[PDB]
């Protein structure tokens, strides 16, 4: 059952940019910010990209690296991978952190999955945005850091 | 770099698998 | 490789 | 037997779940009907609208077999449907005011009348609540509980005999007695 | 500035710091706004932020001698949207009326006071829910949370809603 | 439906929003259906006083003799509710030949209640009559002419 | 009140003045 999620995903969708923006990461490059206070259990973002299959991301993640051009594949599903590398929104720039304040989940509606953003906690204005990548020097700078991205 | 509302599905090239 | 949920 | 919703009587383009009680739609308005129908006696079943996203709809409600399954439900004069959409009531295409609109996680109630003799009606519910009485002294014949669904929603239909919403003001035969 | 009070509740409910949100124990309780309304019409939102298994709400309006050791809606003083069935409660009658809610909905509240044809309206994620009640008793009708075991939702008087209706005219809570 | 107990409780929440009172086509001041009325439905109670068979007849005979109009509904072969001086709306509900609605007397612990309920179906509107010698004036067709 | 009440008879209730 699909519960509030179609309301929630919809509101968000005509509202991300209120929560968003991007600037310059405290632990690598750039990053995703709370544009203002997001309270717990908010959807935030949507992971959009491009859907490809495995063998093609594999593909693309070679021809990706080479170029120094990073980590930008959220998996779908077993079988599918979503790539923001050329092309996607803005939630590519979410960084990984060992003290997460978002989550990402998978929604599953009848025209296809989404990867949803959710916060787990209040957000505060200038916050940056950061999730748990479950995959490397890991430089979130947090209290008690595991040190590693594996 | 070109932003995306929503998802698309990509529409692999012929050679897509070639080296 | 990719990020993940599980 | 089990009351389902049929294996051959519906449109080709409705993608049926292996349980036969849920639906999903396709384009155009085309439908399905239950396996089992009723021509004498009080009769009652639900439906839940699982998934209903924008510019999609459904029409609920029964149907004569000879129905148009390429069609929405209230079509032609053998069927008598209930519109997501504003909630009207459609019967041989004319749409007339009933009630309010319905929409996701709602769970349609249906029942229908068919006494002999010593008048028939249907009556739709919404939530468990008596929407009042939308047709009155209908074709005799057999009648079929009927989905009809416009573009990608998705529904779920229940015969009972445990529904959610169980009528109280009305007496009735849950269509999982066939 | 209008907030849930802190001494008009049931003392086992647990109010935030900022006294926007409240996280129910055991059996039914409740708690009212500071700020009623007699005349008018009047509108505030709730948002369930967490409805674990077995756990319920009763949300609505109620009058000043509700019951804060009860569900809303178990007396005359009070109206309640029960989360479970989305049934409608007043003097411990449960009422079909529309589905029901849960965790991550944003429900919203509205009455119309006439100074003379008053109404209770709810509304689900920006949807009329229909007139629940009309010709209510006179009184002073307070914004009001019952919370059934531990769940909890957050209030919100105004003036910004994330649902603001469409449909009618209102003021949000927040002005009084 | 479930209990006459619940269903009891039910309706003397909500019976104020079931009725009206108007003048009647019959006689005098009538009940009518504020609303729709489903087939067996508790519409309204009839209140009063009640008391046993000798106290009725002197009460009646009293309240005549003060030219005070007599309102009272025999609950069994031993008691009347007297709702002359303690009644409710309940009290203006004409009789009909062609009734619809029936009065029923509901063996409860706390004591017996006289409940209208409707026999069928009631559209917004109408009358409502139960079955109770002067001319019987109910208007419907094939009327007992007769009343008393 | 809108309940029915029930009538307490006198030792005299049914005697003549
Ligand atoms: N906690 C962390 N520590 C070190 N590098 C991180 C990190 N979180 C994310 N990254 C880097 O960021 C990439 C994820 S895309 C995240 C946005 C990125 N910082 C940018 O400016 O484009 C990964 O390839 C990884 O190299
Ligand atoms: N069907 C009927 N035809 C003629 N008189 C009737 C009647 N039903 C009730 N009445 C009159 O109304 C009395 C019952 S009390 C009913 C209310 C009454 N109409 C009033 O205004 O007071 C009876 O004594 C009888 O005189
Ligand atoms: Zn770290
Ligand atoms: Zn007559």
């Amino acid at each position: 059952p699909l519960g509030s999620k179609s309301s929630q995903y919809r509101k968000m969708k005509t509202e991300w940019k209120s929560n968003v923006y991007l600037a310059r990461s405290r632990i690598q490059g750039l990053g995703l910010y709370a544009a203002r206070d997001i309270e717990k259990h908010t959807m935030v973002i949507e992971y959009i990209g491009t859907i490809i299959r495995n063998e093609v991301a594999n593909r693309k993640e070679k021809l990706y690296e080479s170029q120094n051009r990073g980590v930008y594949m959220f998996r779908m599903d077993n079988d599918h991978v979503i790539d923001a590398t050329l092309t996607g929104g803005p939630a590519r720039y979410i960084n990984h952190s060992c003290a997460p304040n978002c989550v990402a989940e998978v929604v599953t509606f009848e025209r296809g999955h989404k990867i949803i953003i959710s916060s787990s906690r209040r957000i505060q204005k200038g916050e940056e945005l950061c999730y748990d990548y479950k995959f490397i020097p890991c430089h979130c700078g947090a209290v008690n850091c595991r040190k590693w991205m594996n | 770099f070109k932003e995306l509302d929503e998802n698309v599905e990509y529409e692999e090239r012929e050679s897509e698998f070639d080296i | 490789r990719t990020k993940q949920t599980a | 037997s089990r009351v389902l919703l049929a294996l051959h009587d519906r449109a080709p383009q409705l993608k049926i779940s292996d349980d036969r009680l849920t639906v999903v739609g396709e384009k155009g308005y085309s439908m399905v009907r239950a396996s089992h129908g009723v021509r004498k006696g009080a009769w009652y079943f639900e439906i839940t609208v699982d998934e209903m996203p924008p510019d999609t709809a459904a029409r609920l409600g029964w149907s004569q077999p000879l129905g148009n399954l390429q069609a929405p439900l209230g079509y032609d004069k053998f069927s008598y449907s209930w519109r997501s959409k504003k909630g009207t009531k459609f019967h041989q295409s004319i749409g007339k005011h009933y009630s309010s609109g319905y929409g996701q996680g709602d769970v349609l109630g249906f029942y229908i009348n068919l006494p002999e003799d010593t008048s028939s009606e249907i009556i739709f519910y919404k939530n468990g609540v008596n929407q009042g009485v939308a047709y009155k002294d209908i074709f005799e014949g057999v009648y079929f509980p009927a989905i009809s669904l416009y573009k990608s929603c998705t529904v779920s239909i229940n015969f009972g005999p445990c529904f959610k919403y169980p009528p109280k003001d009305l007496t009735y035969r849950p269509m999982s007695d066939m």
